[PDB]
């Protein structure tokens, strides 16, 4: 058993429609997301209570329900297309991308 | 969106012994309760590598093939961290980054709110 | 009809921070006049039985929330630093020292003691002096015959007091008027959630302000069986305070009529240090009882799997780094500050399906108190014996994180942080708030006659 | 039943100790911190006094009045409140009603009575 | 009229708004030289009471005796004063004697009134 | 004691504004002295 895994994984995506991307995890416990671009650190999306995180410009949200986390993203706009990830704790998910 | 001050990059022979460190203003550093290590090889997932506690100097490494490699330190009169590495192979090849969390309150998971540009350590013949 | 009608005096109260007030025993401060915790005028000790057993009420404790924590630590620091402020300010002591190892000793070569002289001041500016006595090699540093205390560059090195005892003394928390503290008197309690049982008490009883790192001395000792109590089960970051059912007893001693010198390095300004040392010198060690100590793991590994399962394996393991403070059992045994390697406690792995442990120890004579940044304190030499003898109530530990291949985990010794002593005191207690305002039905009219 | 010993009874058993809650330490009395404590206590003592002052009830330890009881602030029977509940339990049932209840005290008995029995005086 | 608002008014309107006096700091409830004004703050209300205990007045806000009004000390009609001043005003015209009028509380009321209840009583 | 000059070798805007002075200050340790140089406006100086 793999603590984290993600899905959909890689996905094309049309800008105008809202984004769903979600992750499970063994156990349970508070989760968060972070984004990241080549070349560049990753930054915090979400807080794992799935309050926005500071500095987020109100495109992120979402929420849990036993061992799953889903989060949206406002209209696909195409400056998030990046990795994204999730974490529990001391495990990362092997990520999923935006494409179009 | 606070950047923390990394170290610079470069290229080492296997079995040879590196340094990666990082810096904050004074205000940055006192905040914050743990600095995280973290690897990110190319064609991977991120890899948490361990933390070190800012006030006691405490280490809670993952796997052990970091604990027998890796050794955390940390100076808060020079509000500064630093991470050596032993034993460099070719797997070792990777992106690091330093990293902070300032969160004091259990129950709330993790958080990375504090991010270096990360330093790139190549391992080869 | 119903009408509203005003109760004074309803029993109901609300979670609530205050202030609590010192209480302590007049007595322990008659013993020792100077004595730091004990303090010049508190509150009686109020032993008095509680009167309240508060038959059919339940309520929710979290003792990771318990503000008497952050009051008690308070305090403790608070008094500290005050015993502090008439002491002879050693700062002019820094000077270059110059110095070789100790010779023509009987010894045990062990690098741990120097023989130093330096240019020292004296009563008249005109005049100066050659000091000598004793250094441990944890005091000093290298500028290589060239020294310097190891804290110079902070901003300053004073001496302890020579009349005051760091000896901990009972100290109670009484509530202020209008306000409570309850007990909860649910058996082997979690320390958080819904209390199946609790009563009312005026003070607190029993608490010490006991210093100690990897292990809780002298501390309450769980009711039934070894409890394990922690923020968190899954955040490695959390300490975990294990709270022994019973006592392990360790004895600690020091060698060898270690003589001192008094010096004035200014007009009055006493000075003490490390004078010649009698016979053999020997390493400071201390003796656990190893079948005490083996069979008290065993529980301790009983109530692990509990959160892990039992199909697992529980290793032990020494610290994996950091301060010295943090990497060793740090105690204060009749004045001296003493380090020690517990690695030899640890040294096990637990399976599921007259004899003794010694422990060396190092000893130095400044020491930063409570991860304090540009303080410390030099400790003067106490005159040569030190003897004893301490309860171990349970341990401050932690888990590897990391995934596993396995159902192994590691646990180490962990923390440092003095708050979590406290709480393990403080855990049975919470303050409230009574408040008698209140408002209910009745048939009455209040019929007025004018 | 001693201090808060009238938690465990019910709302109407309590009534006979408010006499015992209000000698145990609700009085504000003693047998720089712990000076500013002393204050305290001594403040909040007297606000409730003054409280009671409004409603006319001072000196009271029970007080009645004309304002009508809502019976939608708990919907419960005049019994079942009285012999099923504890204190603590009615303070939240009714905790959002403190509000218009004070003011209604003083504005529908208080003032009025003692205008009305100045105009007698007269 | 609120708070403040109330003393510009004739003082007969005035005595709509007591309570309203009282609530808003009046009564010395608060909310090192912090400290000591709220000691102070508390020293006054009690004093303040203390005459209102004396004269038999404590728990009113509005309290009557036999004893007489100098009307030499006011020159004013009954309704002048009610309707055509303010409070403020109306301390200027009686502020002189009132040593006189508060030890005349006592003794032509209290200490006579209380004899007599007593025997009475006995 | 102080013993100086003016600052020489600067851009400069003879302002005499600025002094570039030395003298021998205390250390961490009563054994040491060290040069300190470092400027000084001459608002804040005497002769
Ligand atoms: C856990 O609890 C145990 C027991 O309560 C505790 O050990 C005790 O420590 C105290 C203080 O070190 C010991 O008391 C000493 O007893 C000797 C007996 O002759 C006295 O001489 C000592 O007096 C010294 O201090 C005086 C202060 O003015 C000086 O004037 C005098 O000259 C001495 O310097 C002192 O009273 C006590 O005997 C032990 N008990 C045992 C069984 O050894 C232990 O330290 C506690 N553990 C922790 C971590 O606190
Ligand atoms: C360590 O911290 C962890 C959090 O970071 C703690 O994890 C929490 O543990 C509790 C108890 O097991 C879980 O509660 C469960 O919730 C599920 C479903 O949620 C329901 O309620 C939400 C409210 O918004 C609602 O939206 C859902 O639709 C559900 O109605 C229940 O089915 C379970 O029975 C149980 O109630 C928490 O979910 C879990 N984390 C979170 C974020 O909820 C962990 O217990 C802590 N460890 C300790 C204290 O030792
Ligand atoms: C106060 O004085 C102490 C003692 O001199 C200072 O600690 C020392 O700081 C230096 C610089 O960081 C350390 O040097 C290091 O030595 C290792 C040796 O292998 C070397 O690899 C490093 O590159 C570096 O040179 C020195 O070891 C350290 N001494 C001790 C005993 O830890 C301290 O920094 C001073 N505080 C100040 C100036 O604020
Ligand atoms: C530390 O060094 C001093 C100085 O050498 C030692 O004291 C000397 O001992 C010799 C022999 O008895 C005397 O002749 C000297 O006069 C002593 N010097 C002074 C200043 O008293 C001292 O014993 C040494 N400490 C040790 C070896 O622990
Ligand atoms: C005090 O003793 C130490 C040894 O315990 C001396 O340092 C040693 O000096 C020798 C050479 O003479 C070296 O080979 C050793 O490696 C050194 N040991 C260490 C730990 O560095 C020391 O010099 C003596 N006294 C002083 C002032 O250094
Ligand atoms: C540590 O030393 C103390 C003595 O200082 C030991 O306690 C004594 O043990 C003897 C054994 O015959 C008893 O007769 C004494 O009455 C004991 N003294 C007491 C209980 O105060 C203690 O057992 C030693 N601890 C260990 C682990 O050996
Ligand atoms: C801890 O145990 C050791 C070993 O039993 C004690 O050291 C012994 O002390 C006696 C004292 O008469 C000596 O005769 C032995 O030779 C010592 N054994 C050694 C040095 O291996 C030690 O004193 C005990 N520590 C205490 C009680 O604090
Ligand atoms: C430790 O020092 C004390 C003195 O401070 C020594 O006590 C001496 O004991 C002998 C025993 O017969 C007496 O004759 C001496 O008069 C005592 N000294 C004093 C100053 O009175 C004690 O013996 C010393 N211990 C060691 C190991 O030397
Ligand atoms: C924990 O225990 C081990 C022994 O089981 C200590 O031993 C160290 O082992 C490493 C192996 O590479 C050596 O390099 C070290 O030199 C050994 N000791 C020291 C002090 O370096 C280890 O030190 C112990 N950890 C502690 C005491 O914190
Ligand atoms: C703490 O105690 C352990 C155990 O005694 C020490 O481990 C020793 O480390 C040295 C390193 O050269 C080895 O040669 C010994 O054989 C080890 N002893 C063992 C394994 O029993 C450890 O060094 C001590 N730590 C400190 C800081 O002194
Ligand atoms: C360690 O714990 C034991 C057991 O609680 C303590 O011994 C008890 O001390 C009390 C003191 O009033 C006695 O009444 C008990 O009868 C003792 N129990 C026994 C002898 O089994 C012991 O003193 C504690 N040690 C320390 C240092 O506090
Ligand atoms: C706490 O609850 C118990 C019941 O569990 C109360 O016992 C009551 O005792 C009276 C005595 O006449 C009986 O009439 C009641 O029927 C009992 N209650 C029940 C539910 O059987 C006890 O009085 C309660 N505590 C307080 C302070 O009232
Ligand atoms: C402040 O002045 C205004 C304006 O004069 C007062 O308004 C009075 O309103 C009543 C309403 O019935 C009238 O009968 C009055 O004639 C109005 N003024 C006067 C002077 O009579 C208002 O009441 C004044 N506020 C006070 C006195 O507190
Ligand atoms: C009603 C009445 O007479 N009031 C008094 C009067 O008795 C007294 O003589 C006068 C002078 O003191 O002041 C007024
Ligand atoms: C101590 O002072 C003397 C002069 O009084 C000087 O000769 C000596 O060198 C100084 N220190 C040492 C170690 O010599
Ligand atoms: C501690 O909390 C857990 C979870 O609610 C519970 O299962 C366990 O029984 C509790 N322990 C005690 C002593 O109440
Ligand atoms: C501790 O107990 C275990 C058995 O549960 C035993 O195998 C081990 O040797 C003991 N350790 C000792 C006596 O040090
Ligand atoms: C009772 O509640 C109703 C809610 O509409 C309110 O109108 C009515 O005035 C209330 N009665 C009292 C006495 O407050
Ligand atoms: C009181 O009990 C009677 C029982 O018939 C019920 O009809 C009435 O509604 C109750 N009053 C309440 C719950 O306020
Ligand atoms: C008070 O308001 C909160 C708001 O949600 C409500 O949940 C609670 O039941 C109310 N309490 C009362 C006594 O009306
Ligand atoms: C009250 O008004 C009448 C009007 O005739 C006047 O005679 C009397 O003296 C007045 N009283 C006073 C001013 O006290
Ligand atoms: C009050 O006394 C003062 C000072 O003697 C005097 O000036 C004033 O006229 C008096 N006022 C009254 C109302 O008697
Ligand atoms: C330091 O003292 C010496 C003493 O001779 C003096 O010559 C020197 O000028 C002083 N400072 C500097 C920077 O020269």
């Amino acid at each position: 058993e793999i603590v984290l895994t993600q899905s959909p994984g890689t996905l094309s995506l049309s800008p105008g429609e809202t984004a769903s991307l979600s992750c499970t995890a063994a156990s349970y416990g508070h989760m968060t997301w972070y984004q990241k671009k080549p070349g560049q650190p990753p930054k915090l999306l979400i807080f794992a209570t799935s309050k926005r995180a500071s500095g987020i410009p109100d495109r992120f949200s979402g929420s849990q329900f036993g061992k799953q986390y889903t989060l949206t993203i406002t209209r696909m706009e195409p400056e998030d297309f990046a990795r994204y990830y999730c974490q529990q704790l001391e495990f990362f998910g092997q990520g999923t991308r935006l494409e179009i | 969106q606070v950047q923390l001050v990394q170290s610079g990059s470069g290229v080492k022979k296997p079995g040879a012994s590196v340094r990666v460190s990082c810096w904050t203003s004074e205000d940055i550093f006192e905040r914050t309760e743990l600095i995280h290590w973290v690897r990110q090889a190319p064609g991977q997932g991120l890899e948490w590598i361990g933390w070190v506690k800012t006030v006691t100097g405490a280490v809670n490494f993952g796997s052990p093939d970091f604990r027998q490699r890796v050794s955390l330190t940390r100076d808060r009169d020079l509000f500064t961290a630093h991470m050596d590495i032993r034993g460099l192979t070719q797997g070792d090849t990777a992106t690091y980054f330093c990293a902070r969390q300032k969160f004091y309150t259990g129950g709330q998971g993790w958080y990375f709110d504090l991010w270096g540009r990360g330093t790139l350590i190549v391992v080869s013949s | 009809n119903l009408w509203v009608t005003v109760y004074y005096g309803v029993p109901v109260w609300k979670d609530a921070e205050t202030t609590l007030f010192c209480a302590s025993d007049a007595k322990a401060y008659e013993t020792e006049k100077h004595n730091v915790w004990a303090t010049h005028a508190c509150v009686p000790t109020d032993p008095n039985p509680q009167e309240i057993h508060l038959e059919n009420v339940t309520e929710e404790f979290n003792m990771w929330k318990n503000n008497m924590v952050e009051q008690m630590h308070t305090d403790i620091i608070s008094l500290w630093d005050q015993s502090l402020k008439p002491c002879v300010k050693l700062t002019p002591l820094c000077v270059t020292l110059q110095c070789t190892n100790v010779t023509n000793a009987i010894t045990d070569m062990r690098g741990e003691l120097k023989n130093c002289s330096f240019n020292m001041t004296t009563e008249l500016r005109d005049k100066k002096q050659k000091v000598y006595s004793l250094f441990y090699r944890l005091d000093v540093v290298q500028i290589n015959k060239e020294y310097r205390l190891i804290n110079c560059n902070t901003s300053a090195i004073t001496q302890a007091c020579p009349k005051v005892s760091f000896e901990p003394i009972p100290i109670h928390y009484c509530a202020p008027a209008g306000f409570a503290i309850l007990k909860c008197k649910d058996k082997k309690f979690n320390g958080t959630g819904p209390c199946p049982s609790v009563s009312t008490v005026q003070c607190t009883h029993g608490i010490k302000p006991v210093v100690s790192t990897q292990l809780l001395l002298n501390g309450s000792l769980a009711e039934e069986e070894v409890m394990i109590r922690s923020e968190n089960i899954t955040n490695n970051a959390k300490n975990i305070l294990v709270q022994f059912n019973t006592p392990v007893q360790i004895n600690c001693t020091r060698p060898n009529n270690n003589t001192r010198k008094s010096i004035r390095i200014g007009p009055g300004q006493a000075f003490y240090a490390t004078g010649d040392i009698i016979g053999d010198i020997r390493q400071a060690h201390c003796n656990v009882s190893k079948a005490t100590w083996n069979e008290t793991l065993g529980k301790v590994v009983k109530q692990l799997r509990k959160h892990f399962g039992n199909n697992t394996i529980i290793r032990f393991a020494n610290s994996s780094g950091g301060d010295l403070e943090v990497t060793t059992h740090s105690f204060n045994c009749g004045g001296e500050f003493f380090y020690c390697n517990t690695s030899g406690l640890f040294n096990s792995t637990w399976i599921s399906n007259n004899d003794s442990i010694t422990l060396p120890c190092r000893i130095k004579q400044i020491i930063n108190m409570w991860q304090r940044i540009g303080q410390a304190m030099y400790a003067p030499p106490i005159q040569g014996v030190i003897r004893c003898v301490s309860n171990i109530t349970g341990l401050i530990l932690t888990r590897d994180g990391g995934s596993t291949n396995s159902t192994t985990e590691t646990f180490r010794p962990g923390g440092g942080d003095m708050r979590d002593n406290w709480r393990s005191e403080l855990y049975k207690y919470k303050v409230v708030k009574i408040e008698p305002l209140g408002v209910a039905p009745t048939r009455c009219k209040r019929r007025v006659v004018g | 039943l001693g201090f808060l010993g009238a938690a465990g009874s019910t709302m109407g058993a309590a009534s006979m100790t408010l006499t015992v809650q209000a000698r145990n330490l609700l009085s504000g009395i003693v047998q720089i911190k712990q000076l500013q404590a002393r204050v305290l206590a001594v403040e909040r003592y007297l606000r409730d006094q003054q409280l009671l002052g409004i409603w006319g009830c001072s000196g009271k330890l029970i007080c009645c009045t004309n304002v009508p009881w809502n019976s939608s602030w708990s919907n419960r029977n005049l019994s079942e409140i009285w012999d099923n509940m504890t204190w603590l339990q009615w303070d939240k049932e009714i905790s959002n009603y403190t509000q218009i209840i004070y003011g209604l005290l003083e504005e529908s008995q208080n003032q009025q009575e003692k205008n009305e029995q100045d105009l007698l005086a007269l």
